[PDB]
């Protein structure tokens, strides 16, 4: 190990942990948005406090959040089009992604 | 109905001129709503 | 010789659906991206289709979900299965226009 | 592998790419030919759009209206002739090709 | 790879966590506190999440406590377990503010 190995291995776990903590500054700014949406657009009974009382995961609210949303927003047949089918029940992820992007872009132009 | 929102297309000049008066009385209003006098 | 008859049956399935964009873009975009002029102008026919969705995109797709969905603004490198779901949207569009 | 077989290599490969091209662009003229025929001659029962809702090949709705437009146009003396048989079910083909070349010169003529 | 999904179970309950102590800091304590000026001034995330949490400490629970529980009345030093009883009193007394 040499003093250029040393530098590149510090250099490399610097940025590793740059990179993990912009990963959660994202994943604040993501449950933040969808506290936002859930407040904004959903029903008092979809809030996070009454459904973890329930008993589900985070990311289970947040993908429910985003599956209400996609239904109240974008219309069937854009969810047909995107997601190749009319259910939302096992498209959660990067199609989900697209599909709430698709309901931000609904509501923008709806207000 | 009011020239406020992006999304609203006139059509022809009549649907704009009532625009135009929808616009003045919501700046009216929340003229009134953001409207602060001095009680001293 | 089967495997040369499937490729037949691909090579019909896409000329069908060259065949349906360049009908309806005729009809929506304009004359100037006729394949007789762009071929003049010295494109190739995967480059003149990609083209003609491109701006089809372009026009019945809003710029919103252009760069929500498709993440860019600009249509120019996006090409893919991203631009398959952009022309998918731009078919609900010009159905529902 | 010299110079000239890097030449005539690279040539062959540019003609055969041509060649796909000039099948493809075929291939597209046949369509809005068969498209065209469809529309002017034939019944709208008989559209693309309706065949395929009965789950048919495009192939089958081409040669379909091909059979169909040299049963209306070309005499039945005229099958029996060129194609020897009276029945189209089974001359799919280049003898169809033939027929639907005559079924065009009828139409030609008849206006 | 389900190793990697219990760590991102783990890093989803500290962005919860992280989210719920920033949403309660910004309407109790001050703007001055903000994520983005105390990045600006050059401090780690996990370093600002616990001064928002020591502030947090500072503005509901009472002195008395620090000394006694915590044992030292400086919160400068305290951060662990002691921190996270601390925090925990410092929500029942918002709880019951």
């Amino acid at each position: 190990l040499s003093i250029n190995e040393r530098i590149t291995k510090e250099l490399a776990e610097v940025e590793e942990r740059e990179r993990i903590e912009k990963q959660l500054l994202l994943e604040a700014e993501r449950i933040n948005e969808i506290d936002t949406l859930a407040k904004a657009h959903l029903s008092n009974h979809f809030n996070k406090e009454v459904l973890l009382a329930k008993g589900y995961t985070l990311k289970d609210i947040m993908q429910a959040q985003r599956r209400e949303l996609v239904r109240k927003f974008v219309p069937i047949e854009q969810i047909k089009a995107i997601a190749k089918v009319s259910d939302i029940s096992h498209i959660d992820g990067e199609i989900l992604e697209q599909l709430v992007s698709l309901a931000k872009v609904n509501i923008k132009l709806r207000k | 109905a009011s020239l406020l929102d992006s999304n609203f297309v006139p059509i022809n000049f009549t649907e704009f001129v009532q625009a135009i008066s929808n616009t003045y009385k919501q700046r009216r209003i929340q003229f009134y709503e953001n409207l602060k006098r001095h009680k001293r």
